[PDB]
């Protein structure tokens, strides 16, 4: 996936050249960023369940009409799919934090997202609200540099939803 | 198909943009064949650097050069030449036998350069590459004008990242799609040998049912109840 | 790509004489029923999102291994690819229905499609199942007697059924 | 002989790009294409078909 | 392959990656409305083919009195017999175009490769233009209405190609 | 591409040696008879339409099946193709006669031509027959004593016949 | 093309699972040895001309048949392609060394290399010998204590050795 | 010129996308590496005279024939050319250090270097020996990671010549 | 190779047409010059040994330092490879005389020449000196148009080296 | 315009190289075949009126139907146009002789031939008969290589017509 190391290697390769000093400094920056990013991944993995259930409840609070019958969020199966989707998003955010790139989000979430949302009439505002709750909670589960990394990736997902 | 970026060159650019564009151009247009320094076209890229020609004009020049002709024309059938030119200049494989008839007749009547211009002046080339981005293999992703055979035939024409379209094969420069385009068959999807170890544990044919060792019969009421 | 008329003309040319009176009667009858044919092609065109949503929902109900991690429709990219392929095959079936011949479908759409899916690791039997479900939804929409003058169109339903079944058989 | 054609893409080109789409990156409106005599007519026909408007044509 | 109204409709929709919209169905409805006069013209031409062939051969002979002379193409029984064969080919491709409501049969059988074959076998396109003008004359005697009009238009396309 | 000189050079280089005096004498003889060779090539070039028309006339006299409906030269498109193939093969035989080596004919014209014809459905036997007819029609022009100095040119006749035979054997 | 991180991510995704504590520990260990990895990659990059030079010298001393007339490195064009191949293999080995995964080699460097060499008639055993000589020359520059902090980098040595062996084994 | 920020902007721009986590990680790595790089630039700037003089002397030691009559090192104009060229190499090396990228060396030295040296019959091995002397003397002048930065840039120049 | 007959046929082939009078006049010129060219090739083949010995001696005379220990010309293997290389150049000059075209020189020496000379650190000036000795010594031989024929190809090789 | 010297220059211009032994030998062939070509041009240009009148009468003989009323030959202006056209063909064959290339014929007659011959109903067989007449006369007005030159260019025009 498109991560710092992979971009480095692929850009150098498509230009038929070795890895220069700039590319190695990018790699060094990635290796330094690994510590806060992996600690943030640890924090979001540890608290995944409360995070996702709170995010689903936040979605239902901002979008009360959804739970009523005849629309998307009525019924146990639909809400279970909701929790599964937000779990997917959180999982891929943690993958991005580990890889230090938007690669996993781009490959697994961002690509083809709008077409799927139109095909199944899934409103992106739902997922944006869930990610906003995740953002608010990771503001209280992390601190310092890890907080900034997690926020970076969550905002990346939000910006690509809107 | 996914990892190498589409290389685009505009009127003003720095040194590294220019050099990388040239590397990508030579690695696509000349197949993946080694072009020696004595073979490198200097005036054409000076005109490209000035802005006299676009990247499209540079492709036109290169496809008219003795490097391109010596590799993909002079020791080939016309079928092989048309396959190569579709792959390297249009990023796809020929879809119909009518395309081969058209291009063979065009070369026979109007010459080689009219053939190259039919490739580069085509609306398909300009739709996908315009004047500034280097041609790339483009039937590995679905596009508004693709056909069922296109993916398979491009896969047949593409020999891997470490493979190339070279006349220096001991068997020569031979057409591989000449029999399949005529019969409207798909291309071959046999990939190289270094890819056998890749993702061995996938089970795409999961729904397929294993047969029983012996078909069950019903002797008394008939043999299919 | 040739229609019913060009098919008749090619068969006549192979033997090398004029179209017989029976052939011309067949083709004139085809042109007379072409209004109903246009109705059928309009039915397929206006209801494509409905047909493909229905088919996708049924397909991922029957086959859950497609939409779950590791499945071939798992991430949005491959899910979008699946729905796109459904759009494409429905499009070519409607083309063939208008043409009155399945030459456009076979020649332009289904010819290297099994080879493509086999190279990509896509279950061709699942694709065939999706085409069958999409045929069923399409046949529900074709038979709709609202907004359109009532009359017999059984030949058209059977013909659309053959086009979908040929697509399924070619993929699988 | 060599002909320099200064073309400025216009709304007729913009509508075509809005329908078809940018398979290639977006570029500025006005630019010049240098063609020989032999290619001159196909170049003009193509620019007309795409909706592009020629600012002028000069010879050299 | 054959440029029939349905075929340009479908190929246009296909090059744009879209379903057949209202305009394409407009065109298709028009073609299906053509098909009554067009099929009647095809039927009339098929029935009256023999007289048309003989008259066309004779009209070519009168318009080119010299060709039948010895040392020239028209001389010989074989040359005139397969003059008649060629005129039959042209007539039934005209019927093909009428049935298909398109120049596709003409463009694909006679028109494509026409000049090179004429040159190689040294056949004057003017002989065939004369035969086609003869059949164009007889069309008014055999056809009427829009059926006449369709047959005349297809013969004119064949002539313009031969021109 | 190889002429006789390049073939000798490649042969000498494979063993990594200078060209022998014998090879130099052979190439000197070739250069000496180059003027007769140029006349032979000009005889082929200057009479190509005649050669091809004669060959096509005889070929379609022998083989009516080609020009019948359903035959492989029936419409003007396939007849034009037949005549074009004849002219291309003759062109390449003239190239080879000039070069003195059939490498150009093998590489460009005959590289994959048998199986291309098989895939198309072309009777390779009839193509070889047409190449034989062009050989026979060309031989008349190669032995035309008018407009040229008189001399022995039997080797050129043999070589041109060998190139025609090579084409006819590679095709079928 | 994957690094170690994206490989772990793909495995976890196949499980449908967040990365485990132990997986994150192994990944943080990889990223903490990162500076030694960078020094090794820089040692490969900076000494590449020396590596290819002494590897080629040893190879053409051992296998003199390669540079004889009729060998596969004889003319300057073949020798230049030989040196380009050695350059490329070393470059992709350094890519793999930075990535920590040998996915770049089989995705890109060796994608069709064996088929290429069999088509060209290159002796793959000589290419394996060349890659082995490049491994031998590389190990001297990797182990060089000069001007970097002293520490244990033996795992990097083993990893580079495995990458070179993978290239050699895929070629031969 | 090819710098870390340059590669960031170019890669994010060709894809028509805003900057993101991987790109800002590379920029962070560059800004972190800046301090040793500017340290090394200051160190090399202070010792340009001694470094260039020693490099010229090292070239003459390694290739004595250069100084003999009829060769390139005979004449004070040619000696001044030599010292001038080595001063150029050192100046562009410090430029590379400051910009944190091989951009200056690439644009001002490497591009056109082969054909220029071929045209004027300048032997690359002379410049390789000069740069090897400078590389040796950076160790006695620099210590830490500044030494490593300087060495990557000097080795880049040497590889470009080799 | 690209000899006169071959660009004749190649141009005709590219243009999709028979051979016209221009093509055959060029071919006639080739067949006319084939006598002095083969006489020259025979003379050079007959004097190959003396030419190679003199060329190697001239190279060592203009570059004495090369034979010094620690240099590329020291030893027996290196001087044997020198004679091997000069025999190569002479052989391909005679081939290009016989073929009446620079094709053999372009395909067996000039293509890949710079890359190879750079990798193995072979000075092109050595080979230019040796080719100038070949030029001088074939001046003594080969009175007439054979002289011009040979000198065109020797100068073509020299220009490729420079 | 397409001559031997023009192709000489154009190939090298495309390849970005100086003219070489190959191209110089082709030009030598051109210069040596100049003298019989110039002699053929002299003979053809001296006898222009007789050739034109004889060719016009040959065409009227081979095609008797042309002269009778309602045809292309009935009319003094039409026959003046006939003489004009045959003189054009003769003049451009002389130009091709002088230029030692079919370029003047290619540019001035062959290009745009069939389209205008079709638009004006000019049967090419008339001009073929006239050119065959010119051929038969040039068989006697010329001897040796000049005869071959004129025959080659007349045959080129003929094959361009059929
Ligand atoms: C993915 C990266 C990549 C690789 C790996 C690659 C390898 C590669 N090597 C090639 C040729 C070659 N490779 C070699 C090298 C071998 N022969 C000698 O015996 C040596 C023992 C040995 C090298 C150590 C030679 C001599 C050729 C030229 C073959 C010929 O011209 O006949 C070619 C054919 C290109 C052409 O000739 O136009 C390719 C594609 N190309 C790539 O883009
Ligand atoms: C790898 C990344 C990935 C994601 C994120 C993803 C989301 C996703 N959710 C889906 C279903 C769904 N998802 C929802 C979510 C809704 N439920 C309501 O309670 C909420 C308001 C709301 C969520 C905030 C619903 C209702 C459906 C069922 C829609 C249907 O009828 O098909 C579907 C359709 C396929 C299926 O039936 O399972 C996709 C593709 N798929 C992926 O491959
Ligand atoms: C014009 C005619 C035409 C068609 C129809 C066509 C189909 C087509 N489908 C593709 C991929 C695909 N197709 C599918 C759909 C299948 N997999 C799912 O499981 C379903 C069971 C099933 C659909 C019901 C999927 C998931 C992919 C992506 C596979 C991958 O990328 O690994 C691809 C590869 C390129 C791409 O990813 O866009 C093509 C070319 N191409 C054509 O030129
Ligand atoms: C924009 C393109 C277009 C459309 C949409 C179109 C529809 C159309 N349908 C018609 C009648 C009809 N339409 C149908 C078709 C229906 N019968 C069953 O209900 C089926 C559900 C369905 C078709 C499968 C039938 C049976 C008739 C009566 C027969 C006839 O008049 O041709 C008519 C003739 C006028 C009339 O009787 O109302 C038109 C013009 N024509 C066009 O040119
Ligand atoms: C697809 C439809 C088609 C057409 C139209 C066609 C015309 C045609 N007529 C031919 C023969 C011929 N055609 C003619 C011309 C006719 N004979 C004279 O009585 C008349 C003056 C004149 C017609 C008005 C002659 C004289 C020949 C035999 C001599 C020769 O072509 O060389 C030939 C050469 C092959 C052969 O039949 O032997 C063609 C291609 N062929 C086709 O496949
Ligand atoms: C540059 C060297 C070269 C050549 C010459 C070549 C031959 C060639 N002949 C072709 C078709 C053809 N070739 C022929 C000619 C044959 N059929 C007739 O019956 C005769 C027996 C015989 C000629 C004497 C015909 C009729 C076709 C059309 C086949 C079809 O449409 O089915 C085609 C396919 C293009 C088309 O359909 O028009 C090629 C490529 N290919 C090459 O790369
Ligand atoms: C511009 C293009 C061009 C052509 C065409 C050309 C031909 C050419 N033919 C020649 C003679 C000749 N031509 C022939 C060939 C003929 N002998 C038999 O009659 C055969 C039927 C026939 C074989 C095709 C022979 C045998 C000679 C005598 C050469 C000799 O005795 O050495 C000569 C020598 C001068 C002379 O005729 O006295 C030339 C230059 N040269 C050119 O520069
Ligand atoms: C067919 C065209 C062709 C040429 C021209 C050619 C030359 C050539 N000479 C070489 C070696 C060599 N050649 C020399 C020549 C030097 N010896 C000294 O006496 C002189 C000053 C000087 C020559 C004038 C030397 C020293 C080497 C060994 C270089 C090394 O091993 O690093 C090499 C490197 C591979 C090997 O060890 O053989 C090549 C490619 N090879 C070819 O395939
Ligand atoms: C500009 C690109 C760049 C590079 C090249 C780079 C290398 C680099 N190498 C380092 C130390 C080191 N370098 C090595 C590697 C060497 N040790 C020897 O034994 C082996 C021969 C060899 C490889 C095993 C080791 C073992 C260390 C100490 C380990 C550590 O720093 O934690 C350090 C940390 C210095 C310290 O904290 O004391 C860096 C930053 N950093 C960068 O930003
Ligand atoms: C420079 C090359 C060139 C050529 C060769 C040429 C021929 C030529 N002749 C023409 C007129 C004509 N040419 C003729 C020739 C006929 N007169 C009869 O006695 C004969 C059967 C026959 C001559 C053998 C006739 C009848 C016309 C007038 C008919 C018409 O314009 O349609 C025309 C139309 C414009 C005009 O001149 O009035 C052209 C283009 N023009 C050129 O620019």
């Amino acid at each position: 996936s498109r991560t710092v190391i992979t971009e480095v290697i692929a850009t150098a390769d498509s230009q038929g050249r070795f890895l220069n000093s700039t590319e190695l400094q990018a790699a060094f920056g990635r290796f330094e960023r690994a510590v806060p990013a992996i600690e943030a991944a640890r924090a979001l993995t540890k608290n995944q369940d409360a995070l996702v259930k709170g995010a689903v409840q936040a979605v239902f609070k901002k979008f009360p009409y959804v739970t009523q019958p005849g629309e998307k969020g009525y019924g146990d199966s639909n809400q279970a799919k909701c929790a599964r989707d937000i779990g997917y998003y959180l999982r891929f955010i943690t993958y991005s934090l580990v890889a230090s790139g938007t690669g996993p989000l781009d490959d697994y979430v961002i690509a083809g997202l709008r077409e799927v949302n139109r095909a199944f009439n899934l409103n992106p505002l739902w997922y944006i609200e869930a990610l906003n709750y995740i953002k608010g909670e990771t503001g209280k589960l992390l601190s310092g540099q890890s907080k900034t990394e997690a926020l970076l990736y969550i905002d990346h997902a939000i910006n690509a939803l809107s | 198909a996914t990892e190498n970026p589409k290389v685009t060159l505009r009127a003003p650019f720095t040194s590294e943009e220019f050099q990388g564009a040239l590397y990508a151009i030579y690695r696509h247009i000349f197949g993946n064949t080694y072009v020696m320094e004595s073979e490198r076209p200097t005036t054409a890229e000076s005109q490209l650097k000035d802005g006299r020609i676009t990247v499209r004009g540079f492709i036109r020049l290169l496809a008219k050069s003795e490097v391109y002709k010596s590799r993909f024309f002079q020791k080939t059938s016309q079928n092989r030449f048309i396959e190569l030119s579709h792959k390297l200049l249009l990023g796809r494989a020929p879809y119909d036998q009518a395309e081969i008839s058209y291009h063979l007749d065009l070369w026979n009547t109007q010459g080689y350069d009219a053939e190259i211009d039919s490739y580069v002046d085509s609306e398909e080339y300009l739709d996908f590459f315009g004047e500034d981005t280097v041609p790339f293999l483009r039937d590995f992703k679905y596009q508004t004008g693709q056909q069922g055979v296109g993916y398979s035939r491009l896969l047949n024409l593409y020999d891997g990242y470490a493979g190339s379209d070279t006349d220096r094969a001991q068997s020569g420069q031979k057409a591989r799609l000449n029999g399949t385009i005529a019969q409207a068959e798909p291309g071959s999807i046999e990939r190289p040998s270094a890819l056998q170890d890749t993702w061995k544990f996938a089970n795409p044919n999961y729904r397929n049912a294993k047969p029983p060792m012996v078909k069950a019969l019903a002797l008394e009421p008939v043999d299919l109840l | 790509m040739n229609d019913v008329f060009t098919r008749a003309i090619a068969q006549a040319d192979l033997k090398g004489s004029f179209l017989l009176e029976s052939d011309l009667d067949k083709l004139a009858s085809f042109a007379k029923e072409g209004v109903k044919r246009l109705d059928a092609v309009a039915a397929l065109t206006n209801n494509a999102p409905a047909i493909i949503s229905d088919a996708a929902h049924k397909l991922f109900a029957e086959q859950q291994e497609l939409i779950q991690p590791g499945g071939n429709a798992y991430p949005h990219r491959r899910m979008a690819a699946c729905l796109r392929d459904m759009e494409i095959i429905l499009r070519y079936v409607s083309y063939a229905l208008l043409a009155g011949d399945a030459s456009v479908l076979d020649d332009r759409c289904l010819n290297g499609l099994r080879e493509t899916y086999n190279a990509l690791g896509t279950p061709t039997q699942s694709v065939a199942r999706a085409v069958q479900l999409m045929k069923d939804a399409a046949m529900v929409h074709l038979k709709s007697t609202a907004n359109v003058t009532v009359g017999d169109c059984s030949s058209l339903y059977s013909e659309a059924a053959t086009y979908f079944d040929k697509a399924a058989a070619s993929i699988a | 002989r060599i002909y320099k054609i200064t073309v400025s893409e216009a709304g007729a080109y913009a509508t075509n790009k809005h329908r078809t789409g940018y398979r290639a990156p977006i570029r500025q409106s006005n630019y010049t294409l240098t063609v020989p005599y032999d290619r001159f007519l196909p170049e003009m026909i193509r620019l007309h078909q795409s909706g592009a408007k020629i600012v002028n044509v000069t010879s050299v």
